[PDB]
């Protein structure tokens, strides 16, 4: 592997760099609560970020974790502003959406082979 | 006995055509969506009102200049008189004690 | 006449207590320019059916000073909130 | 300024988290050694001292504390 | 040296914030040796006005 990092070297600093902005969006989860006036229970939007974070822990290799820092540095700057009109915050949670079977004997009703 | 009652006609034909058109024509009980919307035109303004110095002396230098034209007021009074040096001699000296207060201050307005 | 008791039921618009007090100090002040007409038609009732035909002009020289005396004490009053953004009578530091 | 003041702090937090601990008011919860969590759900526990008691969470100190034991000596010269 | 008694502590007890004579009570502040500018607090993020689709 001949190629230099981003931000990080081995495992480290990367594995305390990622533990630093999850301190940043537990704290600016009860902010756009009603700085957007949106009107649901603020352990919701506690939910989600220990959800998303969660996600990607399959990973065994540095600078494609510092990738994903990139991403998540950068949604601070619309977040704790105001850049999303309301809308772009809101399609995290899926609620138009119908629910997906995701059991055998239902896609064979429905669906020819989803 | 015609000052009054030659206004109140005036202010009553003018609060009466007010309240047919805000009452009357109007209760918006239907959907009327009265959300988080009306914000004149805009979204949420977390900021206050700050504070504008260049928009705060526009309102005292007026206020000082304002005065002394009363006191120049009584000019076309001051015409049919007695001794008339004493009334021309005074009457120059408070336009030049407004236009002094010009010439000091003219050396510091501000992008106004 | 009755028209001397009102208005001097009306120079009770100083009342002390709301003279100073409370906060927001502008609401003060108000009452501090609007202690004259209280003066300026006190006096205007007396001079003016009582022909005196020379101290009618002491009531137009009444509002030229307290008009420049307020305006002078409200040039101070920017200048505490210029420093906090809140005037707030209950602002208190330098002892007594 | 008390020792014991602050460990009354940092003995009512745990359980007031409605998470894993269950009402183990031990300073012997080692914290997925002895307790029992996730390498993420730490994180979480030390963020409470800002507006409980007050406090900063300064540096590296978060990814060394491990213990309620270790949460008090830190702020025992922290403070007294 | 010998000739009275000139000691340290005459003059913390005089030492200047309220002179507590006979009681201890809600003192002011130890006064500031400079001139009067501890409240140092003047400071707004400014209009972020939008002239966008106006």
């Amino acid at each position: 592997t001949s190629v230099k990092p981003i931000f990080s070297r081995d495992m480290n600093e990367a594995k305390r760099r990622v533990r630093e902005l999850y301190r940043a969006w537990y704290r600016e989860v009860p902010n756009t609560v009603h700085l957007f006036q949106l009107d649901i229970s603020v352990k919701q939007g506690r939910d989600k970020v220990r959800e998303m974070f969660k996600k990607n822990a399959h990973i065994t290799d540095p600078r494609v974790v510092d990738l994903l820092v990139i991403k998540g540095k950068m949604e601070l700057e619309e977040t704790i502003k105001v850049w999303k009109q309301r809308t772009h915050v809101m399609r995290f949670f899926h609620e138009t959406e119908a629910p997906r079977p995701k059991d055998f004997l239902s896609k064979f009703y429905v669906g020819h082979d989803p | 006995m015609n000052l009054m009652l030659a206004l109140l006609t005036n202010f009553t034909l003018a609060t009466l055509l007010v309240i047919i058109a805000f009452w009357l024509p109007q209760l918006n009980v239907y959907s009327e969506k009265t959300s988080p919307y009306e914000c004149g035109f805009d979204p949420m303004g977390s900021a206050r009102l700050p504070f504008s110095m260049k928009f705060f002396l526009v309102a005292i230098t007026f206020l000082l200049f304002d005065l002394e034209i009363a006191l120049l007021l009584p000019l076309p009074w001051a015409s049919q008189t007695a001794n008339l040096n004493t009334m021309l001699t005074m009457a120059l000296f408070l336009i030049i004690l407004l236009a002094v207060s010009l010439a000091y201050e003219w050396t510091q307005k501000g992008l106004e | 006449s009755m028209v001397y008791m009102n208005i001097m039921m009306a120079f009770t618009v100083s009342l002390v207590g709301l003279l100073m007090y409370r906060s927001h100090l502008m609401s003060s002040l108000l009452c501090l320019e609007g202690m004259m007409l209280s003066l300026f038609v006190m006096a205007a009732l007396t001079i003016l059916n009582s022909h005196f035909t020379l101290a009618s002009m002491m009531p137009i020289i009444l509002l030229v000073f307290a008009a420049c005396e307020a305006a002078l004490g409200l040039s101070l009053l920017v200048m505490v909130s210029n420093t906090y953004g809140t005037d707030y009578v209950q602002n208190l530091n330098l002892l007594q | 300024l008390t020792l014991e003041g602050i460990k009354d702090r940092v003995l009512y937090v745990l359980k007031l988290y409605d998470k894993i601990d269950p009402e183990k008011l031990s300073v012997n919860s080692h914290f997925m050694k002895d307790l029992g969590l996730d390498s993420l759900d730490q994180v979480e526990i030390i963020m409470a001292m800002e507006d409980e008691f007050g406090f900063e969470i300064p540096d590296i100190d978060a990814e060394k504390l491990m213990c309620p034991q270790e949460i008090v000596d830190y702020i025992a010269d922290k403070k007294d | 040296a010998r000739q009275w008694q000139p000691d340290v502590e005459w003059a913390e007890q005089y030492g200047g914030a309220v002179m507590y004579p006979t009681k201890e009570t809600a003192h002011w502040k130890p006064p500031p040796w400079n001139d009067v500018d501890p409240p140092k607090d003047t400071l707004v993020s400014n209009l972020t006005l939008n002239f966008g689709p106006q």
